[PDB]
């Protein structure tokens, strides 16, 4: 892509879509969508320790940020543009992982309900690390709790995966731009 | 219901009607009595530091625009057109000469005036007088050691008068510290809850702090962390609790200098206030260099809070009766390593932000006692404030303000609830102060 | 509005304003004169037979802890924290000995009383009045052969009176059956309507089931099928319908025991019916045996209602005044085969549960009619309900109360909406009285 | 609020108060004093050709059935049944002899009469009242030129009285082109923002199109698009302004019957208008058949709006003060080619429908315009419409109404808002005409 | 999984884990996901009948249920935990295929329109029924009618499907907890 | 399917189920699948200059209708029975693409965040055009803008494409009947 020409494509956007248009694997997109569908299904029924566990790697960046809306024709304002939501490392999963487990976490009885939607996987082997597996997912992840409190969350993820332990996959990096400025889901204590 | 008469707070604070977090009318009512009258908080110098730099705000309901003029000093507007009342920016900060509107391209500069208009000769003529067709502005907007707050009232007392008894307390860590930045964007989140619950909380609530964040404590390994499941009680003297005529106040608790953030902050903070601690003994005094590095819980009435050292900084944006959209901003001392800052800045958002897993634990407290001020048997019950009743006291030869001498008590809720009555119950300033004669001999009764 | 002037339901009850079905500002004043006032429906015994057992309910738009006491009583409290107002119980049933608030860990037991208060004697010393601060009680709790009501009014009739005339109706399977229970849990809807408009439906209206219900019918082959689209008018005295002082009433479809069962049950059910009933024709006389295993679609004023024999007992829980979330409970009798009784609790949310597909014919009629309340042509206009009028009478030698002897018609309508505009427009129970001397001689007139 | 004494609109029209756009109390009052009173459009005779076909429409917030008869009349109902309120008519569109209710199955003619209810013999025997039972009739509807109307009070004038001085502008593509279809269905879509919002720029904002409409402007390639980003102000007599006594307005635009559409319609027409205007310079006259193929931006007071040539057809449904449903019509002159017809068609839906690329433009405008009129800064501040005042005329030779002889203006603001506060403050129409003996005076002040 | 250490998950919940993580055969997702495709496309067009006779087994149990909230914490109370929204053998639903096909069903007219999106497939043979296949995945199901109305449903289903007449693969059980305790719905009247 | 049993089901509807049911080409399913994750790809990024050049053929009709809610058993009422919110030919996709990318297009600042998610991919070869291929997938598309503004789109797509410049495959038909007869989403100025 030509930014260019193209005008509304950040140079960010540009290069993550470079990575999937070349060699496309069709085995490593249906690898990749095992991988995905097992990681959400972990989730999904609460099994926040077996997720670090199996899905998880020891050098993991789990980042999720949310972007300052600025003007699209904005070049001299060049303060922070962006707050983390997340961005935790393996010890720091584990803090947010015992705290849902523990059991005087007030706000998980009665236990919540979880269903993830996992969409429009790509996936393609970095080209320096022939180890490392770049994977891209969408997300719509529906909580439900206390009778009438739903929130739907939103998001693509730009993933990076590597076989550890066992040769197990594991996540070493997730990244996600959240789409909506401000959250209309009382918080975003869900793990995208 | 006719707020001159209405007792929505008892006498000394002790109590208030459950309706106050659920009456639409009310809300109502309070967008005159207390948000067009009181000091809001706007932005930082940090996050416009340069001529044309600006972001928009809420104050109350209305948006509007804070912009750094070309003489150094700060203008906000009403981010509506003098036209037809679009809404001017549509972003939160940049830089920019000036804002135009898209729907007929009237253009205003970043000081408000009407500069240009399209086709003014051929269409107008001479006959638009553009002089009084400048943005409505705010008509009071000052700093607090580059705290800037904004007031809809002329009126009003200097912010520095508006902190009363709580600026000595904040002003060891925003002054003499050496100065605060304010590290944005925010995290922006919508509860549904009345922004008195978490002003409230903040402004005068360690009581929950074991049982609410009992998870938080026993998961996060922070200082506080003896308190989970209310498994152990301060020590005495562990802190003590403060008000003030205008109804800002505070906790303090004592040496809580790495405050909420989690064991991989612990030393590298302690180390770091305990240090500057050391420097600011000679200049200020044992006991306010102290409170420099102690953790305080404050809120700026009405809604405007913060934990010191943990470095969290809040806005309770009104929206309706139950519901605020909460800003969370981080504040870190000027002189800290750059790194630190940023892992700081990243706890900080851990902790309390949209994600904050301590704040996630606020939540059901928060949004259900508002949204039971709603309920019929309910509006006419009250909410009990009367922890630490009788034990306060005022003047003191140390501590400022109407003070607890006890680390946890309610204490900041009485001196909140007798300001926000005492403004309920008034048409204006002169009436508040008429209203607020005796406020400390109020407090301090029996 | 004033609410002692205002005729919002013509004489006789022949009519009704159609705003009565979206006035936000009627509903708020029906959450006094109606829901504060009345006999509203809790549980069953069988939902909390052992000491400690406990489940939440709605009042009107409040919310309440019903808890089995160890001596065997019930008694019932506002679901709120007597502190800072939060929700105590999140949950829907369970077992403790009390109830510990999530803010600030307050304890208050099963029977209310504020049990504990953490580290009470370091903060509040001996000064708080823990004697004064138990949960909000409902005044009044009684029970109807199992079924269990509250009322928030000490004033209000004892509920066997409240009943009325509807009680002796009911008596045969509720009583002389051996007794019921409700089985757990409720499925919970929201729907797009008023209250009043499934309440009204279930008092007294079979002259939409033909044609409203035709495709179920048709499809599910129950014994009521021959009325599928309007095919065929019930045989002469098919049944009956009554209403009583207090608003309850209630039509009685003779014979009718397999009520809206699909065919995979008929044959099961009026074998068992009518073996029962040969027993009761000893006991309680023909009349009343038959009454027993007669299909009866009942509204207990206000807002419960049921359809014995199909065992369909549903809340209509206000929201607002087109919003309504419906509680669907099944009812089966002790003594059924326990196989029979788990195939009739499916068979109830197969047919009006949350995809019952009864229910779902419903739908549209309730939500359009409730919402079509709101609509500045229809707010004044009337809402009829005079079929039968004139046909009524009262103390009959058989069949006690306002009574219609035809299977079809609106008396138990009139009496629904008789009773509803007497307390609308009384302060308290002594006024409805007042208000209500003449009722029979008023809905039998001409 | 007292409507008799809140003056909302300032004399001649030059300003209104902010809070028109977002008090909902006004809202309710707009629904008497102006939805209740005034012509409101329905359908088209092309909608409903033959005996039986009708449509459904909304006359503010009521829905009604809008029916051919069997002599070729239209008549229009309440859909509203008439026993319990149920909504008669699901459906936007059909052909039937009646209507029958799906809740007790009353059935209903095409002529509003209640004509069949179920068992009526056995049940009612001969006590029902039919002949007062039929469906609630809109007491006015005309027509103008195929254009179907409807109005709630009998007391309105006729509907070309009401069209004034508007409706000589109209008549050459109304009437003289040999007649106008209207192309259904609509698109429907919900904006968040008032029903005057779109009303007041349709009827008279010609300032905002360079601007707002700049990207359009730049890539549809329409004749109109010498405007895009303020680029060049139209040649002087490029058009003019025109409004009347009861509130209709437009903006003529000479020439331009190509319109909206982009280049790929341009030459096909302005090759048929063209053509069409010298045969009825022979008719009407060289002026008005220059109209005829003159863009006309126009609102017919209160919520019906218009582009001519470019054959936008709009209602702005009232939903609530910041809620409109919005529906997208084509009109099309009948003689045209077929394929012409329905190119223009899908023309009109791609610039100004539910996915209009124009429409878009304007959302953000007349969202937060009107958004902005429930913030407690902006009621009391005034919206501007003074361009152009003190330089339009009445009564001139050539063009008739209060007449601004510019391209650019707000001419039809004033009219429009000048009719809109004579009626909110008016109980019936006697009241309005009596504040309305001197209209065209104000208008035309200085 | 070990639910003792990962305290959130439910007995039922690991086993259904155990299921899908053990043999992958991706051959078997691929018929999983064509088979759940084609049943929902069937149901998107109403055609009602048509998806008892290709896709519903004479032996079917299609069950929803709706879990009363308990404390986490609990133990004692031992009442009926759930009710069913739906418990259906094949009569049965073919009594509510009747129901949605009359002509005098009055609220089907203006006609229902109705959208699925059908993620997250997973798929394995039984152990002991080499003729069962399990398959889970999670639907939103969108329904839309009278002008204004819109209902959105969210699920994770567990299927047993199973050869029958022909040697076509039909649906044997399906079971779906619903995640919302209140629904906000109007209904629940659609076939997830 | 016989539309006289089944009764809800609508001849066009009965004729696209026709298409899928019958010859199943697992590969071709897949390339379907990547074809559009790559298509949505470029639309969510903004890239529209790029989802032209690469995905959308110089022949195409890119049409989504909205059909008046009639009756059921309506049989009489002939005039126009849906409107068309898009019918557009690759000019009229140039027209509003650049309209996006128009600097003076004041909605688009602050930037606008999509995310799309595709679902129920069927693929199958035309039988007398071997060289075009009929595509069915469903699509929530999720825009947000200025803080708190959150829209979501749902349908189903019927599309043809087929291969043009250097043998890529690139849409010639997009048809969408959209379900919702009222929107409530602002507008629908978005692909689809
Ligand atoms: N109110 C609070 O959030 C708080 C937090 C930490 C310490 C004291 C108080
Ligand atoms: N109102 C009802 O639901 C009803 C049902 C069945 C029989 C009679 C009445
Ligand atoms: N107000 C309008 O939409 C307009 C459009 C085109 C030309 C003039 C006015
Ligand atoms: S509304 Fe801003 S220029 Fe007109
Ligand atoms: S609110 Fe319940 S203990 Fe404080
Ligand atoms: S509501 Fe229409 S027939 Fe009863
Ligand atoms: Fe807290
Ligand atoms: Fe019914
Ligand atoms: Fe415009």
């Amino acid at each position: 892509i030509n930014i260019q020409e193209d005008k509304l494509v950040s140079a960010h956007d540009a290069e993550e879509i470079l990575r999937f248009f070349n060699c496309h694997d069709s085995a490593l997109q249906q690898e990749a969508t095992t991988l995905l569908t097992q990681e959400a299904h972990l989730l999904d029924i609460q099994a926040y320790r077996a997720w670090l566990e199996h899905c998880v790697g020891s050098e993991v960046q789990y980042q999720v940020i949310s972007r300052e809306l600025r003007a699209a024709s904005e070049r001299r304002y060049k303060l922070n543009e962006a707050m983390n939501v997340y961005n935790e490392n393996f010890q720091q999963l584990k803090v947010r992982v015992e705290h849902q487990l523990d059991p005087q976490n007030w706000g998980n009885s009665p236990k919540l309900r979880f269903t993830r939607f996992i969409t429009n996987v790509q996936a393609a082997m970095d080209v320096n690390d022939k180890e490392l597996l770049h994977i891209r997912s969408n997300v719509i992840l529906h909580r439900a709790r206390r009778g009438n409190q739903v929130d739907v969350f939103y998001a693509a993820r730009e993933d990076k995966w590597k076989r550890g332990e066992g040769g197990v996959r594991k996540l070493v990096q997730r990244f996600v731009d959240y789409p909506e400025r401000i959250l209309q889901t009382h918080n975003l204590m869900v793990f995208l | 219901m006719n707020y001159n008469n209405k007792i929505l707070v008892s006498e000394s604070g002790l109590s208030q009607k459950h309706l106050i977090h659920g009456d639409e009318e009310l809300f109502q009512h309070e967008l005159k009595t207390i948000f067009a009258r009181n000091w809001l908080f706007l932005t930082h110098d940090s996050l416009i530091p340069a001529p044309g730099d600006y972001v928009t705000a809420k104050m109350g309901i209305d948006e509007v625009i804070v912009s750094r003029q070309n003489d150094g000093s700060i203008r906000a507007f009403l981010n509506v057109c003098r036209h037809r009342g679009k809404t001017l920016v549509s972003v939160e900060a940049g830089n920019a000469k000036g804002f135009v509107c898209s729907y007929h391209g009237w253009g205003f500069g970043s000081n408000g005036e009407l500069q240009s208009v399209p086709f003014e000769k051929d269409l107008y003529g001479e006959s638009l007088n553009k002089k009084c067709l400048g943005l409505k502005e705010v008509a009071r907007v000052e700093s607090f050691h580059g705290f800037i707050y904004g007031c809809f009232d002329q009126e009003a007392p200097p912010l520095m008068d508006y902190l009363g008894d709580a600026a000595w307390y904040l002003e060891p860590m925003f002054k003499h510290s050496g100065g605060l930045e304010l590290v944005g964007p925010p995290g922006k989140v919508v509860i549904k809850a009345n922004w008195k619950a978490p002003a409230e909380n903040f402004v005068g609530d360690a009581y929950h702090v074991g049982w609410t964040h009992a998870s938080s404590l026993r998961s996060g390994e922070s200082i506080f962390s003896s308190l989970a499941g209310n498994a152990a009680l301060p020590p005495e003297g562990a802190g003590l609790q403060m008000t003030s005529k205008y109804g800002s106040g505070m906790g303090v608790l004592w040496d809580g200098y790495s405050g909420v953030h989690s064991a991989d902050l612990v030393p590298e903070l302690m180390a770091f206030g305990g240090a500057k601690q050391e420097r600011l003994n000679k200049e200020i005094g044992d006991v306010r260099a102290r409170i420099y590095r102690s953790h305080l819980n404050c809120t700026v009435f009405p809604n405007n809070s913060m934990l010191t050292c943990s470095g969290v900084f809040k806005v309770w944006n009104p929206i309706d009766a139950n519901t605020t959209e909460v800003w969370t901003y981080a504040i870190v001392e000027k002189d800290m390593p750059e790194d630190l800052k940023r892992r700081l800045a990243d706890s900080v958002q851990r902790t309390f932000g949209p994600a904050g897993f301590w704040e996630s634990d606020d939540n059901d407290n928060m949004e259900t006692a508002s949204q039971n001020g709603k309920k019929y048997q309910s509006r006419d019950s009250d909410l009990l404030s009367n922890l630490g009743f009788g034990e306060d006291v005022y003047g003191d030869a140390v501590y400022p303000g109407v003070v607890g001498k006890s680390a946890i008590g309610e204490t900041s809720y009485r001196g909140f609830y007798r300001a926000y009555q005492a403004h309920v119950s008034s048409s204006n300033w002169a009436e508040f102060e008429h209203a607020s004669s005796t406020w400390h001999t109020e407090l301090t009764k029996t």
